[PDB]
């Protein structure tokens, strides 16, 4: 089990850790989060009490370093940092634990929710989407635009998701215009899976990461990416059986986790109705279709 | 974006543009089978591609053989239209290629956009105008060349005959759409109007009769009357 200590909490803030959260008070004696499960990526995220504008946060993997949070009064935010002095770090953490100055990552044992939302997500791929190589962790916030959004402005602060565009020369083979536009299997399997992602695990990891950035930061471009990657599969007549089975599970847990009150802004009516009811895979997503129909039948 | 009443004069500026109408590409007769089921028999069709400034009409004739063994013909027809129009644009010298293509039906937007990805700078636009180009097959000479074709073929016409010698392209387009609107509303009446006088003939190289300016005003009045009439006959007014 791993730990992310906090130097202090000088400003009132709601702190997220994965799918959990809690409001902390100005200068309330908070020194971090312990018992964080090893083996998964994690995200620690923030919404200040005084400006619920700009949710922001850090993706990290505790296996890659000792990380802590420290508020910066000049830049006005909680910053993640790496402590390279391992002895200094273990000493700080042990003192904070002894003084029970840390909340506990509250994983219920029956619960595979986080695993299921991050099954294919890997820090090395996050770090390619979010470019900042001097750190082992990755900052994301509400306002960051994607490379594709920038095409349609600061490149250092962009989300470099893989660009998907159904009306593009990459998507459409000369001479198969109608075939490739109505059945996107070529673009899914040859262009994206074999050509760019190499395997479906990397594709599912980017899709899962885009969902989580849409849900935790309200990042609009990430929501667009999540739906495009769903729609590309649902609009392909030829998809490996194992990918459809896994997609159904992936989407099931995403819909299960989504705040009921945000379904109006994080779910695209057109894509979901197309995917569940008109697409080639309309009959292939049984778990996802059942939870959608029972939880958000208005959208459909 | 879309072409409508507010930006109508753009049709007659000096940026090359084409209308594309696909309503006569896939044409059928519906009939009963020996067993008393219903079946369709395709007949020859045509893409109606028109430069509204010059009158140049690129009639791409769609022979029934192109449907043999194909499924979902109404959907294929839109893509075949987009395939033929993109072939026409490639066929034309760079300085003759259009800077915009206006499709008369919104279901042609995605087929055409996808076929024209090689031409990112040609704008593909819909329109809110309800244009009457479906009535092109009421022009006898166009219907004849379509129905006599035994293979695919593109025939070139000027749909304005020599009118531009005497009138502007705005006035020429207005006359054309009035004639075609009339032919669409009541073909028999409209054709009676156009041909009732045997002394006014259609030149061999023309589509419409050789009316004097004065005679066109009479004709145009008669076509307005017809359209108004039918509108009452239809709605009882
Ligand atoms: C016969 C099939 C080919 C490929 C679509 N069509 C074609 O060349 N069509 C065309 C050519 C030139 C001018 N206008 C239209």
């Amino acid at each position: 089990m791993n730990t992310v200590p906090f130097t202090s909490a000088p400003i009132e803030v709601t702190i997220g850790i994965d799918q959990y959260s809690f409001n902390v008070k100005e200068n309330q004696p908070f020194h971090g989060i312990k018992d964080i499960p090893i083996g998964h990526v994690h995200v620690i995220h923030f919404q200040h009490a005084d400006n619920s504008s700009m949710r922001y946060g850090y993706w990290f993997d505790c296996r890659m370093g000792n990380f802590y949070i420290q508020y910066d009064p000049k830049d006005g935010l909680y910053k993640m940092m790496e402590e390279r002095d391992g002895a200094k770090f273990e000493n700080i953490v042990h003192n904070f634990k002894e003084r029970q100055m840390m909340v506990s990552y509250p994983k219920i044992d029956e619960d595979d929710t986080w695993y299921n939302l991050t099954e294919f997500v890997q820090m090395d791929k996050i770090r390619k989407i979010v470019r900042k190589d001097e750190n082992q962790f990755s900052y994301v916030d509400s306002s960051m635009t994607t490379v594709q959004e920038n095409e349609l402005s600061d490149p250092a602060h962009s989300l470099n998701y893989t660009v998907i565009n159904f009306k593009s020369r990459e998507a459409i083979r000369p001479g198969h215009e109608m075939e490739d536009f109505l059945d996107k299997s070529y673009y899914l399997n040859t262009v994206m899976l074999q050509g760019i992602f190499k395997n479906s695990s990397n594709y599912f990891g980017e899709l899962q990461f885009a969902f989580l950035n849409a849900m935790f930061f309200g990042n609009y471009g990430s929501s667009l990416q999540w739906h495009a990657m769903i729609e590309l599969i649902c609009s392909s007549a030829t998809v490996p059986k194992h990918m459809l089975d896994k997609l159904d599970e992936i989407l099931y847990y995403q819909i299960k986790t989504l705040p009921e009150q945000y379904s109006d802004i994080l779910l695209n009516e057109r894509v979901w109705n197309i995917c569940l009811y008109s697409s080639f895979q309309k009959n292939s997503l049984h778990n996802t279709e059942k939870i959608m129909e029972n939880k958000y039948p208005e959208l459909l | 974006g879309a072409m409508n009443s507010s930006n109508y004069a753009e049709l007659f500026n000096n940026d090359i543009k084409l209308f594309v109408d696909d309503t006569n590409v896939y044409r059928v007769t519906v009939h009963k089978t020996f067993e008393g089921n219903v079946a369709t028999k395709a007949i020859n069709g045509c893409i109606f591609t028109l430069n509204p400034k010059t009158g140049h009409l690129f009639l791409k004739i769609i022979h029934t053989s192109v449907w043999a063994g194909q499924k979902r013909l109404s959907q294929l027809a839109k893509w075949k239209t987009a395939e033929e129009v993109s072939a026409l644009v490639r066929s034309l010298p760079k300085e003759e290629q259009p800077k915009q293509i206006i499709v008369t039906r919104k279901a042609m937007l995605d087929p055409l956009e996808v076929h024209m990805l090689d031409f990112p700078n040609i704008a593909i636009r819909p329109t809110e105008l309800r244009l009457p180009f479906s009535a092109a097959m009421s022009i006898d000479k166009l219907s004849d060349v379509v129905m006599k074709a035994t293979e695919p073929q593109m025939v070139l016409f000027n749909i304005y005959d020599d009118w531009l010698d005497r009138i502007s392209s705005y006035t020429a387009f207005s006359r054309l759409t009035l004639l075609l609107r009339a032919l669409k509303t009541n073909e028999e009446s409209a054709k009676m109007i156009l041909l009732s006088d045997p002394t006014i003939t259609i030149k061999s190289y023309h589509l419409w009769p050789s009316f004097t300016d004065e005679q066109w005003i009479t004709i145009e009045s008669q076509m307005r009357d017809l359209i108004l009439t039918e509108y009452g006959r239809k709605y009882n007014v």
